[PDB]
RNA sequence: AACGAGACUCUGGCAUGCUAACUAGUUACGCGACCCCCGAGCGGUCGGCGUCCCCCAACUUCUUAGAGGGACAAGUGGCGU
């Protein structure tokens, strides 16, 4: 939220979701500890080994 | 012997036959200097190989080119592609392998189809629409 | 005993080295052909920066160049190519002296005589043919010939002997006599089809091979089956040696260098391991040739390299 | 390096990327320097192939819209030579460093999307690819200058160079940095 | 006398044409008249692009038809008698031939 | 087993290999003529710029059209029974 901006990187891509395939599920490692991992929903066309810029990590996702 | 090797360039119908003959300096295109050729906003582009490779591969040749075909843009890519390729062929044939091998490596690093020809050419119009893929409007009721 | 060390490796091709031959005028050069449509004339060094660099690459053929051979003079060179035609080079810069037009299909094998006026060719036209060095057909052999493709032909020492070797895929070795063009003999003894044949420089032997698996030996002086050895699963090249009486056999994963006095294997050349899955670790060896010194030999492989070895005592 | 190409006046070294999340999606200096932003290019036929062509080239491409400027890419390079010139005089920075900052400050970090549930509109907040950030950021700042010069005495060159200053700074007096925060303001709400 | 005589061939069938050209180059070379080989000229396209429907109705479709003619010419220089001899022989398929009085 | 599918035909992208060219070009000089010192030099001479001159010159890269060759998931690494 108002906590410092986070950075987390892809470990694996899972598959595309959304109601037109518009969203992409991905599994990400938190890039400050690899024992911490969350699944996210990401809009853009992601690949492997890319880094993202999360504005929170309070949220936890698994589908929309 | 009489040192002369000829090459050509292509880009979507635009031939530019560039003979490389022994000499020194005096590179031309269409019997004109290539220091101005007239769009001259893309002027940095045809100069690009000469500038990047230095003047020390052009230290013993006169290259001259005749052109035809294409528009203003496609001609620039054709003449550039020809003089680049001319230089390579000349060293492979009258000097030695290791002479041209260096020069080949330099060009293909910043490749911009400097040793190959663009395959792409226009596709035919088929009826029921303008262009080669667009369609006229279709109204229901 | 004498054994082999891995000397070095050359690099210059983008395709499989098909044949190599060696100028005896200059052991400084060496010549090669390949399946990327070029014959490379090399400039060798014994250095460690390189063992050699390609000097030039003669170009003109529209298909692979199968076999290549030097002239007695060493200033000409002759070629056989998978385009169905031959060219006669002037080994300096290029500039073909002559191109030979005949043969319906490919020219697999080619050779250049001691007299420099007779040139033969094996073709999938099913023809042995004789060639003036003006590039016209002195004779053509098509009657009493093989009914299958002619694999490799050879010139034999013309000490007083007018004989030239021929071997086809019909499981036969035909010997032909110059200026009568008859069968001198037919030799049978290969289960598989014959790839190659070669004659000793002394001139008493014919080392022949194929997909027989066994390497059988024939006599150049009247045609007798001298003896046989088990080895050489697929035989692609053979080459006698000038400084020893050896015979060097080209199998796919390995080269088997054989002493014949008495019959024994000297060494087996193996290349260092490379981890592959499922299995693609061997590259096929297809050609080999001795140098004049007979200390060093070179080999053509299908990994696009010419591997060098050297005999150490 | 001893044959280093400029733009014909600008260094492609001394160009920083201030993210580790956007470096290697900015192309400006690995060997991507060229004297012009015109090429035959390959921007298609494989998905990962857009990120391999310069940022300066991408810029020229994306400012030629609205149905009368298409097929006039040569006119577009005229606008770019003036743009950088004005940016360098105006603040003093190497005008490529300006552009890289302008891209990094304008990219949205979360965006919303649609989801159909119960026959009523629900929205979901989601994140974005680095490749998405670049595509968006190049679009947005170019929209400002395109709009501004559409009935003004000011020329398109002047408008575009002004917009890259206010983007490269955190000023928030631009069409880009306005709309960037608008999107994020939605993404907080329906998070 | 020896006149520069040009034999133009023209047809619609490239096989039928070409073998008849070979025959006329043969009959010339047989008598060593120092003939010049075929000079194959640009093939020309007749096009007709028209509606497939009689009385418009349904989707608008057309149909490209084409006929390709072929021209090629052999230059001879020899006596006009032996020319008309070799011309008239060894021609069977529908292929036209045109003999010329003289050329420069 | 058959039809449709693919196969096929036409078209486009690859040949300094082959075949041959005053109704297609190039190169080479010979040039003589014009031109300017335009370049080394001096304005001479040598070279550059195109046209007429060109040949019973040389050649076919460029233009042309025929026969052929080339591409197969072929090779390598993953994955799949």
């Amino acid at each position: 939220r108002v906590q410092p901006i986070k950075l987390a990187r892809v470990t694996k891509v899972l598959g595309r979701t959304g109601s037109q395939g518009q969203c992409t599920q991905v599994r990400v490692e938190f890039m400050d500890d690899t024992s911490r991992s969350i699944i996210r929903n990401v809009k853009g066309p992601v690949r492997e080994g890319d880094v993202l810029t999360l504005l929170e990590s309070e949220r936890e996702a698994r589908r929309l | 012997p009489l040192q002369s090797v000829q090459v050509f360039g292509r880009k979507k119908t635009a031939t530019a036959v560039a003979h490389c003959k022994r000499g020194n300096g005096l590179i031309k295109v269409n019997g004109r200097p290539l220091e101005m050729i007239e769009p001259r906003t893309l002027q940095y582009k045809l100069l690009e190989p000469v500038l990047l490779l230095g003047k020390e591969r052009f230290a013993g040749v006169d290259i001259r080119v005749r052109v035809k075909g294409g528009g203003h843009v496609a001609q620039i890519y054709a003449i550039r592609q020809s003089i680049s390729k001319a230089l390579v062929a000349y060293y492979q044939k009258y000097v030695d392998e290791a002479s041209k091998k260096e020069i080949k490596d330099i060009l293909i690093q910043y490749d911009r189809t400097l040793l190959v020809a663009d395959p792409r050419r226009c596709e035919s119009k088929k009826f029921g629409g303008p262009g080669a893929r667009a369609r006229y409007q279709k109204s229901y009721r | 005993t004498e054994q082999m060390t891995l000397r070095g490796t050359l690099k210059g091709h983008n395709g499989w080295v098909t044949q190599i031959a060696t100028t005896p005028q200059f052991p400084d050069m060496i010549l090669s052909a390949s399946r990327d449509k070029t014959i490379i004339m090399w400039k060798l060094t014994r250095d460690e920066t390189n063992y050699g660099i390609p000097q030039r690459a003669l170009r003109g053929h529209s298909h692979f160049v199968s076999d290549v051979v030097i002239s007695s003079d060493g200033q000409f060179a002759l070629s056989g190519s998978w385009d169905g035609t031959l060219r006669l080079w002037d080994l300096t810069t290029g500039t073909t002296t002559r191109r030979f037009v005949g043969h319906t299909k490919d020219v697999l094998s080619v050779a250049f005589s001691s007299d420099n006026r007779q040139i033969v060719s094996g073709s999938r036209d099913k023809t042995i043919k004789l060639w003036n060095t003006l590039g016209v057909c002195k004779y053509t052999v098509q009657d009493e010939s093989h009914s299958e493709w002619v694999s490799c032909v050879r010139f034999s020492p013309n000490s007083s002997n007018p004989i030239i070797v021929s071997c086809g895929w019909d499981k036969l070795v035909k010997v032909w006599n110059l200026a009568n063009c008859k069968l001198k003999t037919n030799h049978i003894g290969h289960t598989g089809y014959l790839n190659t044949v070669t004659v000793s420089p002394d001139g008493s032997l014919c080392a022949s091979g194929g997909k027989d698996g066994q390497a059988m030996l024939w006599d150049l002086n009247e045609g007798k089956h001298l003896y046989t050895l088990d080895g050489g699963d697929i035989i692609n090249a053979l080459c006698f040696s000038p400084n020893r009486y050896w015979l060097c056999a080209a199998t796919g994963p390995s080269i088997k260098i054989w002493d014949l006095e008495g019959k024994i294997i000297v060494d087996e050349l193996k290349q260092e391991v490379i981890s592959t899955s499922s299995k693609a670790e061997p590259p096929q060896c297809t050609s080999l040739a001795w140098s004049a010194d007979g200390q060093t030999l070179f080999a053509g492989y299908t990994d696009n390299l010419v591997r060098v070895w050297q005999v150490t005592i | 390096t001893p044959d280093i190409k400029l733009f014909g006046k600008w260094s492609t070294d001394d160009v920083q990327i201030n993210d580790i999340s956007l470096q290697d999606y900015i192309a400006v200096k690995e060997k991507y320097a060229k004297y012009l932003p015109h090429s035959a290019g390959r921007y298609a036929a494989k998905r990962f192939r857009k990120a391999q062509c310069p940022i300066v080239e991408r810029l020229t491409n994306s400012m030629m819209m609205h149905g009368r400027n298409n097929g006039k890419k040569l006119m577009t390079v005229r606008i770019v030579k003036h743009a950088f010139e004005i940016i360098h005089l105006l603040t003093g920075e190497n005008p490529l460093q300006v552009l890289v900052n302008a891209i990094i400050n304008s990219g949205p970090r979360e965006d919303s999307t649609r989801i159909g549930r119960a026959g009523t509109v629900r929205r979901q907040a989601v994140d974005v690819s680095p490749l998405r950030r670049v595509n968006q950021a190049i679009w947005l700042l170019c929209t400002g200058a395109r709009e501004a010069a559409f009935r003004n005495i000011k020329t398109i060159a002047e408008c575009l160079a002004d917009e890259l200053i206010n983007a490269a700074k955190g000023s928030s007096n631009s069409y880009a940095i306005k709309k960037k925060d608008e999107l994020e303001r939605v993404a907080k709400s329906n998070r | 006398a020896i006149h520069r005589i040009r034999i133009t061939l023209t047809s619609r069938n490239v096989k039928s044409l070409e073998k008849v050209c070979a025959d006329l180059i043969r009959g010339a070379k047989e008598k060593n008249l120092k003939v010049k080989g075929p000079v194959r000229m640009p093939t020309k396209t007749l096009r007709i692009t028209t509606r497939k429907t009689p009385c418009g109705e349904g989707s608008k479709t057309w149909d490209r038809f084409q006929m390709r003619i072929h021209k090629r010419l052999i230059d001879l220089h020899s006596p006009s008698e032996i020319v008309k001899q070799i011309t008239s022989i060894s021609i069977e398929p529908g292929v036209e031939v045109e003999v010329t009085i003289a050329d420069a």
